[PDB]
RNA sequence: GGCCGCCCCUCCCACGGCGCGACCGCUCCGGGGCGGACUGUCCCCAGUGCGCCCCGGGCGUCGUCGCGCCGUCGGGUCCC
RNA sequence: UCUAGUAGCUGGUUCCCUCCGAAGUUUCCCUCAGGAUAGCUGGCGCUCUCGCUACGCAGUUUUAUCCGGUAAAGCGAAUGAUUAGAGGUCUUGGGGCAUCUCAACCUAUUCUCAAACUUUAAAUGGGUAAGAAGCCCGGCUCGCUGGCGUGGAGCCGGGCGUGGAAUGCGAGUGCCUAGUGGGCCACUUUUGGGAAGCAGAACUGGCGCUGCGGGAUGAACCGAACGCCGGGUUAAAGCGCCCGAUGCCGACGCUCAUCAGACCCCAGAAAAGGUGUUGGUUGAUAUAGACAGCAGGACCUGCCGAAUCAACUAGCCCUGA
RNA sequence: CCGCGGAGCCUACGCCGCGACGAGUAGGAGGGCCGCUGCGGUGAGCCUUGAAGCCUAGGGCGCGGGCCCGGGUGGAGCCGC
RNA sequence: ACCUGUCAAACGGUAACGCAGGUGUCCUAAGGCGAGCUCAGGGAGGACAGAAACCUCCCGUGGAGCAGAAGGGCAAAAGCU
RNA sequence: AGGAGAUGUCAGAAAAGUUACCACAGGGAUAACUGGCUUGUGGCGGCCAAGCGUUCAUAGCGACGUCGCUUUUUGAUCCUUCGAUGUCGGCUCUUCCUAUCAUUGUGAAGCAGAAUUUACCAAGCGUUGGAUUGUUCACCCACUAAUAGGGAACGUGAGC
RNA sequence: GUCUACGGCCAUACCACCCUGAACGCGCCCGAUCUCGUCUGAUCUCGGAAGCUAAGCAGGGUCGGGCCUGGUUAGUACUUGGAUGGGAGACCGCCUGGGAAUACCGGGUGCUGUAGGCUU
């Protein structure tokens, strides 16, 4: 599949009622995906490799978006992934800061991409959920568990270019 | 020298240009090829259908005399001219937009209309 | 080029089923075929006799003339962009009847009756057959049970 | 866009590749009949206006004598967009009424003296404008030598079509593929 | 669990150029004859494995009441006959599908839209529709829907596309 | 004239939920007495199913029948 | 002079517009640079069909019902091929010496296989059917068949329209008929060959016959097929400048190359490596005290006093070049 | 009927309306008020007050084949249907 | 000019101086019909007799044979007498 | 009318060779050069490390295997050229490549010195005179710092 | 509850071994004058009725082999259709649909038609 930013849906399903079986078991899955219509077929993917449910064989009972619960809380996620290399495929624990558990899955898909080169349908991810700060691992999170975080910006790149195009001042990049 | 052997390259697209047609059906069929023995017989069957004529005419007159007593047992109904419907308004406005139905209502519905009369 | 052999490539169309070899059963040969009913045609090896040939293993036609053994078929057969209806002589043995017409004619027979049924009861019945429409709305009741929550599996290499 | 253009003009006549000018009046005459008129027959009558003499064949006294006996069919005018000829295996003529575009002489003659009518379709569209009472009748139209020769070729199994034979004997094209004697008799 | 849509809107994406003889005799049954042509479809099961043959060269969805509305409103067109007739006066409506009770373009947009007897007819009376090039662009006409594409089933999307080409 | 606008109400229907009984079908985690087979603890032993036979419990997609109670910008040309 | 000799071979073959529009394949031929033949094309029609002030058909699906031995799989199932131990023993077996080990055979297992093997067995295939030419009653004929009022077929009357899946479409038919009968390319499948822009097949599409936007350029790729124009919008592909369009205060990372990299077909690189850098997996050490470093005894200690060590994996970059 | 009157039409091989479509080698067909030479009819045609032919920075028509007119030269025939 | 298996992509068809092979015959029976039998191989026995002579019992789904190559087919058979 | 005597090039002419003395119509539908694809073969490299090297896998080599590169070998193919692209070698002359023989600057050795071998930057400069052979190739004689290998339509015939 | 004669489907019916079999029947059984055929009245053919369920045959049994059927294998292997997906390649992933086969683990072990008996 391809991204934008991505939202979580509960997608519900079961098999279609049978004889043999009138009352099928319920089947939920959190699924990260860029609409609700990539979101079923999300599912179907994963469920007919896991419980041998075809979709012409069940149907959806359920299709909702899962809203972040504290969307103005920082939090910590760890993602439990696998994904297939060029050569071999691979387990995954990886950490991410964001304020929403979709963006946290959002900023996964740009991290792998850019550090191992994974496109979207090859990567599987299989467990998000939210760390405390006590229980991270990796250095390029820790480093923001500082209650007295302090820092300055140091070589501002002027981004205004070409709004004047032409000027006898030389920009300053102190600030 | 050496050339191509064989292709059915490009013979599918020459075939349905004008179609693989269907051969045509027919109610009476050729009876070539089906057994002599039962040709000669058959056409013997044939030969002779013309005796045992005044029994069919007498039988199919018996059956005909007795379909004509079944049909005057019976009574063709007769129904009657529609009614302007009462209760579905869209019912009673299909009945009033009829051109032939509706004529009579319409007048009145129109003679009602007409101000300072 | 290859031949032009009359079984060439009959290896397995033409032998017989695993564990079904020796005498043909009697019942073939019971099997009583009239003038205008269809068979499928399906040639079998014990029988050298009458065998179709190997293009109309496969094909249903309609029987033309009864003899004392064999059956007179008109088959259809496609021809390098035309089909024509060819006329084969095939013994009992090779033939048997085609449950497709004998659906067809149950259907008419449940249709007419079901005419008769209706306009005695003055009610209105469906005939005509309808494909699958789409499936209507519904309750799923989840009996106070949370459904199990799926996930993907990590990966593991087997041998 | 994604169409077949081989059928998309219809090959038929629009009006006869005549240029006599009577047959060019009685086309005028009964376009505006077929136009303004709700009959099928003023259509039927100008589509065979507009058809060439092999689509016109002649029309047999004998057999508009036989298709006029046919029950129903008394004080009905036959109608033939061709040519009346005479029979001489006919040795009585009925009375009858007949429309014919041409009639021969000696057919004419039989017909009249029989106490019968000849019209010309400018008198049938002043009494019949519709077509009614009329029976519309045709010559036989395979009954030409061209159609002995056509279909299923000769030297073929189960073809009875007659070959193209410059004279006609023993040594002209009985020998081998007519004979079993002589290679082969399919 | 919601009644599984019974209409189906279907545009074709693609061109005639390099159509394979399948997929040609199917777009043909569909009416689907040029780009960007678009057309209702009864769905069932013969009409929907149809569609599983076509997947590649068309967009499909369900549309809604705003969607049937405009189509038939701003480019539909009658087959009045054997010609393309512009539906100006409910006159054209009702002297072809009077019979069936079908006599303003309000009874043929219920028709179309509330699937049920005579769907048939009212449908083959409209004209398939020719809708313009998508304005704002496609995301890519050569892969499906599910992969940012374009292609296949977009249950719901499809309205937005169709306030684009309409 | 009619309908909708707020209050005791009023009937029927539809959908969903909650209980109460009756009926039917499968089941035993079951009890009691009638015949057959089984065990190297076989005479004093110990089991295994099967027929009539009625009580006890469960399930039936949450079966059929009704009875109540709760919800609906529910439906009845907006029931009376 | 016969003689303008014959040529299946090379060259040429003169005005405009409009409409339709191919083939390089089958069979026969002293046939392979050629013909005849079917196919593909055009022309002339004709027979019907629907509608306003349906005769039927289909490069499609569905619903029923048959057909098959390729992909896969199997070899403690048959035919072949084939590895290793184990448990028993008749041994026209051998060797070292009453013998005992090997070999042989048998039995239960085990490793690995088949285009010309198979119990099993797909996906995609092919055939048929989905009614008025039907269904149901009554009668007649027969020299065929026959225990029979038998059976089968034929023929004559009568009754029954809910027109018996979806979708789409107007069909049928005759004559005459030119060119062609060197092909080539691509996805997938596939034979020979180390391989080839090599040779030979299947299916579909394409080039040839065809221009247009894009791939700088290009027969075949991607998009899309064309009467002469105005407006609007797209496809594939793009938007530093050449060159229309990011002169967005675009988002997150990765990467420095003293041969950097930079987009389908496509126009150049492999095995193996790096303590370059970035992720990830597994294991281990460390408060009794980690790893460093300062030395001694000769793996232990004291002094500094918190993270460290190893193996592997895969992105970009580098060596291989 | 206090007005005595009311556009155009319909070379029917003509005129008018509506809808869809338009690539093309080899090849097929249709139309040509496209062009050349001669014959039968016809234009009470043209021409020494200037035919044919030729030249042209002139005016134009037709999608095109081509054609008409202006000007110059020329000196005896030429064209339309 | 023919035939078998494979190629060949589970209907049919499908190419190469592709692969593995066969044919220009043979039979008065090895054609036709009927009857009666069961074949290859193995185990255990019996004078000469032994790894292979002939006799007997048992097991034997065909593992034999059916003239030609191969594939299919076949057991009170299509095999033997 | 039915059998038979046969055409195996098996839909069925009645048929030996040579041409370097040759001819015509054609063919790049098709060979003999270059060039283009390919690189089996040729040539040149790399990886692993069983061994060799007194001792020691890796100074220097490198078996069993395995991955490449090049087009100075020969093949394979038949895309271009048969109404003509003059053909082997030598002679003459220029330029280019490096997979370096020497020379400049270096690193390593089973580098004591001398001599030699291995590798790096590197093609600026140089790489000869003769006997035999038509020869490319080869071989020998003799000098030399060395007497390296190649390409340019297998460079170069209106240059011989 | 069973059998016999003739069968249909041809193992859920076959194969190995053990137990039981009332009554009819089916057999084993006794014999060679006639019919018939043999080296041999063993088989085949014929005439019987002293004995016997030992055998055939029937029913049952076996943590039985096989066979049938279902799980598992497994949404695995494979595959229709798609992409200017990845990868130097070999090949692989995804979208859209279909979808197997051993080993391994359970359950079952003939149904039945026509005619005629026994179970009195």
């Amino acid at each position: 599949k391809a991204s934008g930013t991505l939202r979580e849906y509960k997608v519900v399903g079961r098999c279609l009622p049978t004889p043999k079986c009138h009352t099928p078991p319920l089947y939920r899955m959190r699924i990260f995906a860029p609409n609700h219509v990539v979101a079923k077929s999300r599912f179907w993917y994963f469920v007919s490799q896991l419980k041998k449910m075809k979709k012409s064989s069940g149907e959806i009972v359920y299709c909702g978006q899962v809203f972040e619960k504290s969307p103005l809380r920082v939090k910590n996620f760890g993602i439990w992934l696998r994904y297939d290399s060029r050569s071999g495929t691979h387990n995954m624990y990886r950490e991410y800061r964001d304020l929403t558990t979709a963006g946290a899955v959002t900023q996964c898909y740009r991290d792998m991409g850019a550090r191992h080169r994974a496109r979207a349908h090859s990567i599987q991810i299989m467990k998000v959920e939210e760390i405390a700060a006590g229980k991270c691992r990796r250095p390029a999170v820790k480093q923001f568990h500082d209650s007295k975080i302090k820092f300055p910006l140091p070589h501002r790149v002027l981004r205004r270019q070409h709004k004047p195009r032409f000027t006898t001042k030389r920009p300053n990049t102190f600030f | 020298a050496k050339s191509k052997n064989h292709t059915t390259h490009n013979q599918s697209r020459k075939w349905h240009r004008n179609g693989i047609k269907k051969p045509r059906s027919q109610r009476y069929e050729s009876l070539k090829g089906v057994d002599p023995k039962f040709l000669r017989n058959m056409r013997f069957a044939k030969k002779h259908n013309k005796k045992g004529l005044k029994k069919m005419q007498a039988n199919n007159a018996k059956a005909v005399s007795a379909r004509a007593e079944a049909i005057k047992a019976l009574v063709k109904p007769q129904a009657i001219k529609p009614k302007m419907p009462k209760g579905p308004k869209l019912k009673r406005l299909a009945f009033i937009a009829h051109p032939k139905l509706g004529k009579r209502i319409r007048s009145y519905m129109a003679k009602g209309q007409r101000l300072c009369q | 080029t290859n031949t032009k052999g009359k079984r060439r490539g009959t290896r397995y169309m033409f032998s017989r089923p695993f564990r079904k070899h020796g005498v043909v059963p009697l019942a073939t040969y019971m099997r009583i075929y009239k003038k205008g009913d269809i068979v499928d045609i399906k040639g079998m090896g014990t029988v050298q006799k009458g065998m179709p040939h190997k293009c109309y293993h496969g094909k249903t036609g309609r029987v033309y003339n009864v003899t004392q053994h064999a059956v007179g078929i008109i088959v259809n057969k496609q021809v390098k962009g035309k089909i024509l209806a060819k006329r084969i002589n095939v013994r009992i043995e090779h033939i048997k009847h085609s449950k497709s017409r004998d659906s067809f004619l149950k259907r008419v027979k449940e249709n007419d009756q079901k005419k008769k049924e209706a306009k005695e009861k003055g009610t209105w019945v469906q005939l005509k057959r309808q494909p699958a429409p789409p499936r209507e709305a519904h309750f799923v009741r989840t009996n106070g049970k949370e459904p199990e929550l799926l996930e993907p599996i990590p990966y593991e290499f087997m041998a | 866009v994604d169409i077949r253009h081989n059928k998309d003009r219809k090959v038929r006549r629009k009006e006869p590749k005549s240029q006599d000018i009577y047959l060019r009046l009685l086309v005028k005459l009964y376009r505006f009949l077929a136009r303004r008129t709700n009959s099928t027959f003023n259509q039927v009558v100008l589509k065979r206006l507009f058809m060439s003499r092999t689509n016109r064949p002649p029309l047999s006294l004998s057999r508009m004598i036989r298709k006029m006996k046919l029950p129903g069919r008394e004080n009905k005018t036959a109608v033939v967009v061709g040519t009346v000829t005479d029979d001489v295996r006919i040795l009585e003529v009925p009375k009858l009424k007949v429309c014919a575009l041409r009639v021969s002489s000696r057919a004419r003659s039989r017909i009249l003296k029989a106490g019968g009518k000849i019209l010309t379709f400018d008198q049938l569209a002043l009494e019949s404008p519709k077509g009614r009472g009329t029976v519309l009748l045709s010559g036989p139209r395979k009954g030409r030598e061209v159609y002995r020769h056509f279909g299923k070729a000769p030297g073929t199994p189960h073809s009875h079509t007659k070959p193209y034979v410059r004279s006609k004997g023993r040594k002209f094209e009985r020998a081998r593929g007519r004979r079993a004697s002589r290679g082969y008799k399919n | 669990v919601p009644a599984e849509p019974k209409l189906a809107f279907v545009i074709r994406i693609r061109g005639i150029n390099g159509v394979s003889p399948k997929v040609r005799k199917v777009l043909q049954l569909l009416r689907l004859r040029q780009i960007f042509n678009g057309t209702f479809v009864k769905l069932n099961k013969a009409s929907i494995n149809m569609l599983r043959i076509v997947e590649p060269y068309i967009a499909w969805g369900y549309p809604n009441l705003k969607s049937v509305n405009e189509l038939i409103y701003k480019r539909g067109y009658g087959k009045i006959n054997k010609k393309r007739i512009a539906l100006t006066d409910n006159s054209l409506i009702a002297r072809s599908l009077g019979k069936f009770g079908i006599i303003c373009m309000e009874d043929l947009i219920h028709e179309i839209y509330t699937v049920g007897k005579r769907f048939k007819e009212a449908n083959n009376f409209l004209w398939p529709f020719k809708l313009s090039s998508p304005r704002g662009g496609m995301k890519k006409k050569t892969t499906h829907f599910v992969e940012g594409g374009d292609a296949g089933n977009r249950e719901d999307q499809i309205n937005r596309l169709i306030r684009r080409m309409n």
